[PDB]
RNA sequence: ACGGAAGGGCACCACCAGGAGUGGAGCCUGCGGCUUAAUUUGACUCAACACGGGGAAACUCACCAGGUCCAGACACAAUAAGGAUUGACAGAUUGAGAGCUCUUUCUUGAUUUUGUGGGUGGUGGUGCAUGGCCGUUCUUAGUUGGUGGAGUGAUUUGUCUGCUUAAUUGCGAUAACGAACGAGACCUUAACCUACUAAAUAGUGGUGCUAGCAUUUGCUGGUUAUCCACUUCUUAGAGGGACUAUCGGUUUCAAGCCGAUGGAAGUUUGAGGCAAUAACAGGUCUGUGAUGCCCUUAGACGUUCUGGGCCGCACGCGCGCUACACUGACGGAGCCAGCGAGUCUAACCUUGGCCGAGAGGUCUUGGUAAUCUUGUGAAACUCCGUCGUGCUGGGGAUAGAGCAUUGUAAUUAUUGCUCUUCAACGAGGAAUUCCUAGUAAGCGCAAGUCAUCAGCUUGCGUUGAUUACGUCCCUGCCCUUUGUACACACC
């Protein structure tokens, strides 16, 4: 069951949220910049946040998606 | 309880002193740390100066922690027959 | 001496817990708090966590003289060997043992389990803490046992931050008609915490960026 | 004049890792804030300590076990150094916790 | 809240497909039944019965036949310094070298005695008076509040038809929007780190040194200091790493799931720890000096001592252990783990050398431990033969005799050893438990218990399949819809 928790998804939303000028596909510079950016109390949490921001991310890039 | 009144002055003489005593819960124990008596002694002549309000009676962990009272001085002085301010655990010691 | 560290440890350790009870029981009139043991040079320190260190201190130094006595002669020390000190404990509300005996003091004065409960919540939410729970559990002027939970603000009951942040007491208030458990349950603020995780595991905070103010053409500067 | 080459091996040895990595790297690192000769922090293999019990007070009800563990963790340090300086290792550096102990030996 | 009402789901404590079995056999072991001076007791579907850490020779111990002691605080009163009161040699006696009792008569010195009141102790009662703890619902996904919407209202919406996950996990529809508890996060461990810090308690390379075979240069060992060097293997600190990634199928191009690639690892990475609100008259006063009340308290239901008993055997049931053999027994030989654990005011873990068929003994030793036992040279297992389907050399119950060890004590035989005795059991009725990958099952250790006693247990590693990768037929459980005259809620 990979199914993103609620805070992950909210988190991923908020990012890409605000900041876009920034963040590509890569799950590495997504991550990087994850550190750089949030406070993220976990590796692991951050790193599923950064998988899930970089999805949304790459999924905005072909049409747009609710939130 | 039933003892010559020689381990009466032991455990008494003891307690004036030390102002504190310790017992196991181990009767059957035939000497006492300190003290030159059958472990019973001390726990009953404790329990009858605890009773009458001399001492202050604890346990925890199999042993009975006694501490003692103030008229529990009273009566440690009218039984060791000397002078009013005498002994205790009331003085500073050495410097610590 | 001459030990396997094994049981040095294991030792230490049984030592602890029969100080912890030991001053537990004989300073409960004076709202102890917990211990801790110190091996140092020359002297072994325990170190006490009342709030009353006025009267626990004693008559000129008379009363922690009486202890201190006492635990030499129990755990067999040489006079000198072992110090105790009685520093007051930094917010009383924060430390679950303190309000535990607290309420238990507060219902051997026949006050209302209600009244007392929620006083002791509204105390421990005053003192600045993220959250409190006291549940009551017993038989109490009824017949059939019951039981009442307490809670006010924020607690989490799951994971890991249990062991970094929450503290759970267990008091039995003795009474003439049965006995009453005191539970009590104190979650202090994760952003204070000084030393250790000082956010939950959950907390990710996004920080907020800033306008930028782009157009007007290139350019450079020499310095 | 004292000062006279000895070889020490000093153990610390706790369960609050913490602390005790804190004493462990401080004593290092304090020892090597004059150019000391030594063999450094030793680690030795982490001991747990297990007690397998059943959670009931009883006998009644589905047979759960519980187990609990405490953890040993024990360091050694070498250090080739006079009669003052280790006096003075051993007067600082005490941790409430960390269990520190101070072996001349070299036979 | 409940239903012998309707519709969906979930699950190896459910099926399916198979596996290994159990149920039949001997024995071990618990429960019942009986027996008994006593055969102490709680527990009776899942959620009682190899459970109370319950492997009882004494003790434990609660039971039975018996003998002691008070360890009955304290207050009042009473007796009494012409003596209130304790002890005892011997004997009578008694299981007993108990002055328990008595014969006689020394001693002791206000410690006690008697009496009342009051205490105290109690594995005595009540778990249906309670604390606490635990088990079960639950191998479950549920609880709540702010602004807002519907309602006079208690309440409702949020918190929902569907879809998707292990998940009130998401997506999505949408008078709801955004949240907190719980799930998730987190923790802990097993997986990767020729990247960092290092280590005669870990280990490698080189060399001093030396043995053997080669002798051409070698190959194979020794040398807890002969130095030097390294940290790949080992150890544990700090960090890295995976986020179901990349590509691509399938689905409301949504959550997601499916496949190939890569990778230490892509079933919540594998396995655990914690874990909401609520419920039960579940268990536990036989863990507690946690406790209310009741009962007992000197011919004790207090404790202690001797002896016995929980093991008593026509029979019912449960967990099991060893088997019926030829993918085998026997016998030589090959030979590899991982989790542990160990002695201070002591005899714990024991190498080595001799004595012995064996069990064991005896003299030394290392080790408070990565240093010694120990590389725990474990067993299954692999290899060479013997036996050859014959209740056989499979099987080892039953039983006689003899040596040893634990322990004050081994008879009703604690255990271990050798000789002989050579049962039932020829794959097992209806029935029924567990299980989806290093898993099943086979194999053995360590640890708990422990003086001596594992056929139990908690872990650990060793060889390593078959069959799903699904469903709602049996079962059990959730969810709505529905009824209700229940609400101490179908007991």
């Amino acid at each position: 069951g990979r199914v993103r928790t609620k805070t992950v998804k909210r988190a991923s939303k908020a990012l890409i949220e605000r900041y876009y000028p920034k963040l590509t596909l890569d799950f590495q510079t997504n991550k990087r910049l994850c550190d750089e950016i949030a406070t993220i109390q976990s590796k692991r949490l951050r790193n599923k946040i950064a998988g899930y921001t970089t999805h949304l991310m790459k999924r905005i890039q072909k049409g747009p998606v609710r939130g | 309880m039933l003892m010559p009144k020689e381990d009466r002055n032991k455990i008494h003489q003891y307690l004036f002193q030390e102002g504190v005593v310790v017992a196991k819960k181990d009767f059957n124990q035939a000497k006492h740390e300190e003290i030159d008596t059958k472990n019973l002694y001390v726990i009953k002549a404790l329990q009858s100066l605890t009773s009458k309000g001399y001492v202050k009676t604890q346990f925890s962990w199999q042993y009975y922690y006694y501490t003692l009272t103030e008229e529990g001085v009273e009566y440690l002085r009218e039984y060791l027959n000397l002078p009013x301010x005498x002994x205790x655990x009331x003085x500073x010691x050495x410097x610590x | 001496a001459l030990i396997s560290k094994k049981r040095k440890l294991v030792a230490d350790g049984v030592f602890y817990a029969e100080l912890n009870e030991f001053f537990t029981r004989e300073l409960a009139e004076e709202g102890y708090s917990g211990v801790e043991v110190r091996v140092t040079p020359t002297k072994t320190e325990v170190i006490i966590r009342a709030t009353r260190t006025q009267d626990v201190l004693g008559e000129n130094g008379r009363r922690i003289n009486e202890l201190t006595l006492l635990v030499q002669k129990r755990f067999k020390y040489a006079p000198g060997t072992i110090v105790l000190y009685a520093e007051r404990v930094q917010d009383r509300g924060l430390s679950a043992v303190a309000q535990a005996e607290s309420m238990k003091f507060k219902l051997l004065n026949g006050l209302a389990i209600r009244r007392a409960a929620y006083g002791v919540v509204r105390y421990v939410m005053e003192s600045g803490a993220k959250g409190c729970e006291v549940v009551v559990s017993g038989k109490l002027r009824a017949a059939r046992a019951k039981a009442m939970k307490f809670a006010d603000g924020f607690l989490i009951h799951s994971g890991q931050p249990v062991n970094d942040f929450i503290d759970t007491a267990t008091r039995h208030v003795l009474m003439r008609q049965g006995v009453l458990g005191i539970k009590v349950k104190i979650m202090r603020d994760p952003a204070k915490s000084r030393t250790g995780p000082k956010a939950l595991p959950d907390a990710v905070t996004i920080i907020e960026p800033k306008e930028e103010e782009p157009i007007l053409a290139p350019s450079v500067k020499d310095y | 004049q004292q000062q006279q080459i000895i070889k020490i091996r000093i153990t610390l040895t706790s369960t609050k890792v913490k602390q005790l990595e804190n004493v462990s790297s401080n004593i290092v690192k304090n020892a090597e804030q004059h150019n000391l000769v030594k063999k450094g922090p030793v680690r030795l293999p982490t001991k747990v300590l297990k007690i397998s019990t059943r959670k009931t007070p009883n006998g009644e009800g589905s047979k759960t076990w519980e187990t609990y563990e405490m953890r040993i963790h024990k360091r050694y340090i070498d250090l080739e150094a006079p009669v003052q300086i280790v006096k003075r290792i051993t007067q600082i550096t005490i941790e409430p916790g960390v269990d520190v102990e101070v072996v001349v030996a070299s036979n």
